[PDB]
């Protein structure tokens, strides 16, 4: 009000996110013939998708002869049958098409004797629907795949007339009568507020990894778009499901990729025993993301930890040929020398299971459309889309399969573009926003700017991160989760007791990180409350109280003379969480998982089975 | 107890009459992480939250924390603080750049130069693309090694005086290296016209082999080697 | 927006504002391969100024070269002093000669790595001293 | 697209190896013909040498053209002076030899 200058922008589509998914959705719309705006708080290259080291999944059949339907089974078995099979069908079929596209865009993939894209073994992937051993379909750019992905995606995106709002912190979704009208954003450069309105809006803000103390994700991975959807009265899906990557530096928390356990890497504990072969029969340390990390953290509970504190594990890269380590794993070769101070060829690397990926986020179709939940039924929110880590199409379900997120990025980023392309034309009436709309977003900005509270911003962030790390770890008990719920509940009330020192317009990092803190809390509340509500051990979410697989049936015995359980009695359903913005009460509904595929004849529906590798 | 002195460049654009001045902070190294960014985060979180700087991955692959540490343009999360308590660490923004606020340089020109070289694959026949993967041999891929790893942190370009005295016209090592990165790529067919884009004195030939670019690279890349390799291609190319 | 339009709006914003330039020569650390680049210009410009002074004086100032040599003998030829006089001419010349070859090696692309820059740099720096002292005593 | 900037670069390297090849040639073979070839290479290399200095530091549309015109006149007077020194006077090969044993 008189202090902040409001500037209205008129576009056909707005894409919040400059990384992989959002970036592909941005220029993908521009290629279709749309005037697309791209709001992002970082520079497109500074996005996280860069930190990706493992690879990108595609059943091209370059190592051995492969089928995308075998990749379908691995993604659905990995999802512990919470995964929406209509999306898994759509992703695995578009898998080879999108990677071939990326290679033609300019992505310098590693090569073989044939000259084709180099694929290699990765976490929990198999041939012949889980009957033909280990599958090699993880396409990589030699330990720097995501870095090479984002650059060649951005490089290609300069070709089209896309208006990039670089360094713009998006505050909230512009909403009018249950319809998305655009985005309200803060320009970091001068401290002005901009209202970029459009007929459609795509959200790709990434995960909320910074909710925890020890995570592999960047400082800018605060889950802003998830909170924007949260503040708009729209549900968030499966927020309790949080991935713990098995391997990562004990110190800073940086990632040592699962590319190691695939090229020929082994895991060793205090005694020197290959402990992963004890927990997994014919899978070893090449099993699922959750199963490997589950064993690693359990080895610490026994007292069989490594180091001076005996609270971490070891990664064996000693026996691997030095000729292989320099070519296939150069990215971890340098970073382990810098942070850990450990030689990669002559010494084993210290590792510890840390927060990595968020399966949940914004409820999504197989097309990319954001879903609300009215009267126990799916309903499409007009002019709103989501793709990538920030979205929950549940193509990853309960547990994300290794090297599937960069695929989740390109395929569903492309889907978000094609949904606006094939339905609705460019130049169509840009829906009118209220002459007042955005008042609450401006008042929220002004409140945090002149903040004279009792608690410092970082001192409140520390309380959130340590509470989530201890009360919502790999193993979580209902007794610990109950205390963890009310602890985060009180910390939400402290968001009006916070102090901000920097009171400027141009580049206020003291303000935007406090805005990130507000957005982290809204993600933190729905994660902890959803975790204590779910009473089962499915994928990443594993309860000490209830270690059972609560499906519609007991799939240990064949279903034929067995009776079905009611919907509100079994846990094979999506957790849809809401939260009242003012009070901070988390109320949560549930919706059924999609089991039917896009075509039963072309790709078979996979029924629930005994989840074990 | 092990206190460490930090001298940091400070300027507030939201205050009238504020000139560029140095600010001193004392931090215990036992409570802090090994790297420079850890200390920058620590004083931000504990001492003075008025400090404003770029950070993201803290891994050394995003290239946000690009700044001048002790007279050298390297990443703050890659370089560690000197444990020697006698020496005071001097933290500065990237040399000869317009300061927005506290160690945050305006890289608008840097990114715009990267756009001018066209950093994307260009085929003569683009009607058959997006359906099959292009063939590239293991040797042809090895030519891209030591080139694609560029983070675009703008440490090498901001280190040479030729980008200081001639910022507008001269592209700089980072941008020129990427132009070369697309030249040797066997998939690219526009190699001849990429070289024809540098046929002016300022764009490429403003380099004098001063070798400040490759000496300051955080990733250990050699832009100078590539720049001199462009000059060889420029001297000898068909038509 | 285009490629060059962003460059135009870069200069049209910063020059119309009150943003300061981050220090460059005041803060950056002095390195040998970089310091040898400045001296190559320092010798280059001064050495070209020597030739320019030699040509212009021969064209403008009267009298032949043999008569000008007798004018130098008016200082009575100091044995140690005239050695220093000829030394201050071959020193900038021979430094620029040996380092000039090093630049020509760089143009071929050989020895552009950091260790090889310091290795070939000391070679030139030492050859400078030897060729400057050696040719002064003739 | 015409390649003019690339040919100028190679031209600077052509005179560089030419001027490097003349210094031992003037010592071993000091003659009237060597006087002019050393003068033609010494003034051309310098002209493109300072030409590189003007392009670096001299800022502006009016200043750079004024400096390039001034350098062209300075170089022309330098080459004409040395040729006059080779024809009517001793000649740089024999002239530096007289200064050498002094
Ligand atoms: C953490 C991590 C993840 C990871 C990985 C390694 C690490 C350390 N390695 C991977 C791999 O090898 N293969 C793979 O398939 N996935 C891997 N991952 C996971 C993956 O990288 C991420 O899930 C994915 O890249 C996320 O992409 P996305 O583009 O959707 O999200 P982002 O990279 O975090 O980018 C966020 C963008 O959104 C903009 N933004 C955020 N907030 C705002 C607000 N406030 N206003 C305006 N814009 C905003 C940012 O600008 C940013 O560009
Ligand atoms: C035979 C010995 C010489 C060699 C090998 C040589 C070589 C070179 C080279 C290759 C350069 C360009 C450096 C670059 O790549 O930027 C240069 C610079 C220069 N040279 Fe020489 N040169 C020699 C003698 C001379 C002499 C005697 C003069 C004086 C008339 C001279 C005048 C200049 C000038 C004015 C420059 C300025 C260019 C710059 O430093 O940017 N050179 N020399
Ligand atoms: C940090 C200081 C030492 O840095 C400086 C300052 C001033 C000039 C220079 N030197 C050049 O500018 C230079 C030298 C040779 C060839 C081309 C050049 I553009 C370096
Ligand atoms: S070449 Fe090296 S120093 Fe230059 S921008 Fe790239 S990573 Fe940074
Ligand atoms: S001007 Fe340049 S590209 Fe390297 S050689 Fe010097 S920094
Ligand atoms: S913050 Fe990513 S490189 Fe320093």
């Amino acid at each position: 009000s008189t202090q902040y200058p409001v500037v209205d922008h008129e576009f056909d589509a707005v894409v919040v996110g400059a990384g992989g998914a959002g970036l592909r959705a941005a220029f993908g719309l521009s290629e279709a013939g749309f005037n697309t705006a791209c709001v992002t708080k970082l520079f497109p290259t500074r996005s996280h998708t860069v930190a990706a080291q493992g690879g990108i999944n595609a059943a091209l059949g370059n190592m051995e002869e492969d089928n995308w339907r075998w990749h379908f089974y691995d993604t659905v078995k990995g999802s512990d049958w919470l995964g929406d099979q209509d999306a898994i069908h759509y992703m695995t079929e578009q898998a080879p098409a999108s990677v071939v596209e990326l290679e033609n865009y300019g992505m310098p993939f590693s090569r073989t004797e044939d000259g084709k894209i180099y694929q290699r073994a990765f976490g929990g992937q198999s041939l012949k629907f889980g009957k033909g051993g280990q599958a090699h379909r993880c396409c990589c750019v030699a330990d720097r795949t995501g870095h090479s992905l984002l650059h060649t995606l951005y490089g290609r995106s300069l070709r089209y007339d896309t208006s990039y709002f670089v360094e713009y912190f998006a505050l909230d979704l512009l909403m009018e009568n249950g319809e998305c009208r655009g985005v309200i954003a803060l320009c970091i450069e001068d401290g002005s507020i901009h209202r970029i309105r459009a007929r459609n809006t795509v959200v790709a803000t990434g995960g909320y990894g910074r909710t925890y103390f020890s995570c592999t994700s960047a400082h800018t991975s605060t889950g802003d778009g998830t909170a924007m959807v949260t503040r708009a009265g729209l549900p968030c899906q499966d927020l309790e499901f949080v991935q713990f990557h098995p391997t990562g530096i004990y110190g800073a928390g940086c990632l040592i990729t699962e590319g190691c356990r695939g090229e020929g890497g082994i895991l060793i504990n205090s005694q020197g025993e290959r402990f992963m072969e004890r927990y997994a029969p014919v899978a070893k340390d090449l099993a699922s993301r959750d199963v490997v990390s589950r064993s690693m953290t359990l080895e610490i509970r026994e007292g069989r930890g490594c180091g001076p504190e005996k609270d971490h594990v070891y990664l064996q890269l000693h026996h691997l040929p030095p000729e292989q380590l320099a070519v296939r794993l150069p990215g971890i070769s340098e970073t382990a020398m810098i942070f850990a101070g450990v030689d990669v060829t002559k010494e084993p690397i210290p590792v510890l299971p840390t927060v990595h990926y968020n399966m949940g986020g914004i409820p999504t179709n197989y097309k990319g459309q954001v879903l609300r939940h009215v009267n126990g039924q799916d309903q499409v929110v007009p002019g709103l889309y989501a793709c990538g880590e920030a979205a929950c199409a549940s193509v990853h379900g309960a547990n994300r399969l290794g090297a599937n997120s960069l695929l989740d990025l390109v395929v569903f980023g492309r889907a978000c573009a094609l949904s606006i392309a094939e339905s609705c034309r460019p130049g169509d009436k840009v829906p009118s926003i209220k002459p007042n709309a955005g008042e609450e977003s401006v008042m929220n900005l002004d409140k945090l700017r002149f903040a004279n509270g009792t608690i410092r911003t970082s001192e409140l962030r520390l309380s959130m991160q340590k509470s989530m790390q201890s009360h919502a770890a790999v193993f979580r008990v209902g007794s610990v989760l109950q205390e963890g719920c009310e602890k985060i509940l009180r910390l939400y009330g402290d968001l009006q007791h916070l102090k901000t020192f920097d009171r400027g317009m141009v580049w206020n990092t003291d303000l935007v990180e406090t805005l990130e803190l507000q957005n982290l809390m809204l993600c933190a509340l729905q994660t902890i409350y959803g975790a204590e509500a779910r009473k089962e051990s499915r994928g990443a979410h594993a309860r000490e109280d209830f270690k059972e697989r609560v499906d519609e049936y007991d799939y240990s015995k064949p279903i034929q003379g067995q009776q079905k359980k009611p919907f509100q009695e079994h846990w094979r359903k999506h957790t849809l969480s809401y939260v009242d913005v003012k009070t901070g009460k988390v109320s949560l509904e549930y919706r059924p998982v999609i089991d039917k595929t896009l075509n039963e004849a072309d790709c078979a529906t996979v029924p629930p089975a005994i989840r074990s590798y | 107890p092990r206190i460490k002195k930090f001298a940091i460049y400070r300027w507030d654009p939201d205050k009238t009459g504020d000139k560029p001045h140095m600010q001193t902070y004392e931090i215990d190294l036992n409570n802090c992480g090994p790297m420079v960014l850890d200390a920058l985060i620590k004083i931000k979180n504990e001492i003075d939250s008025t400090l404003t700087f770029r950070r993201s991955c803290r891994e050394g692959i995003c290239g946000s924390c690009a700044m001048n540490i002790n007279g050298g343009n390297t990443l703050a999360c890659t370089r560690r603080i000197d444990t020697n308590l006698d020496k005071v660490s001097k933290i500065y923004p990237l040399p000869h750049m317009y300061v927005i606020k506290d160690l945050v340089p305006d890289l608008s020109n840097f990114y715009a130069q990267y756009k001018s070289i066209e950093p994307y694959l260009k085929k003569k026949d683009e009607s058959q693309e997006g359906k099959q993967q292009y063939l590239q041999s293991i040797e042809e891929r090895e030519k891209l090694d030591g080139l694609y790893e560029c983070i675009l942190c703008a440490c090498c370009s901001t280190s040479c005086p030729s980008y200081w005295w001639n910022g507008d016209k001269y592209l700089g090592p980072a941008v020129l290296m990427q132009a070369y990165r697309w030249m040797i790529d066997s998939r690219d067919d526009f190699t001849e016209e990429r070289l024809a884009k540098l046929q002016d004195p300022f764009s490429l030939y403003r380099c004098h082999t001063i070798m400040n670019c490759t000496g300051t690279c955080p990733k250990g890349l050699n832009p100078g080697k590539a720049i001199a390799e462009i000059k060889k291609m420029m001297a000898t190319y068909k038509e | 927006t285009t490629a060059k339009e962003e460059m135009e709006r870069f200069w049209n914003k910063n020059l119309g504002s009150n943003r300061p330039l981050s220090p460059h020569i005041t803060i950056y650390r002095w390195s040998l391969p970089m310091a040898m680049s400045i001296c190559h210009r320092g010798t280059g410009i001064a050495l070209s100024a020597g030739v320019s002074l030699f040509g212009l004086s021969a064209l403008l100032l009267p009298g032949n070269f043999e008569s000008h040599l007798e004018l130098v003998k008016s200082l009575c030829l100091g044995p140690t002093l005239i050695y220093t006089a000829k030394f201050g001419i071959v020193f900038p010349l021979m430094y620029h000669t040996w380092n000039g070859i090093r630049h020509l090696i760089w143009d071929l692309g050989k020895g552009l790595t950091i260790p090889q820059l310091t290795q070939s740099g000391v070679v030139v720096l030492i050859l400078t001293v030897l060729s400057s002292v050696g040719l002064a005593a003739m | 697209s015409s390649k003019a900037a690339s040919l100028h670069w190679t031209g600077e390297r052509v005179v560089s190896v030419l001027l490097l090849g003349l210094l031992p040639a003037a010592y071993l073979n000091p003659c009237s013909a060597m006087d002019y070839s050393l003068a033609a290479a010494l003034t051309l290399h310098g002209h493109w040498g300072i030409g590189q200095v003007v392009t670096d530091y001299v800022r502006g549309d009016a200043l750079q053209k004024a400096a390039k015109a001034g350098l062209l006149a300075l170089s022309a007077f330098t080459f004409a002076g040395l040729c006059y020194f080779n024809y009517h006077d001793v000649g740089i090969c024999k002239a530096v030899a007289m200064l050498w044993k002094l």
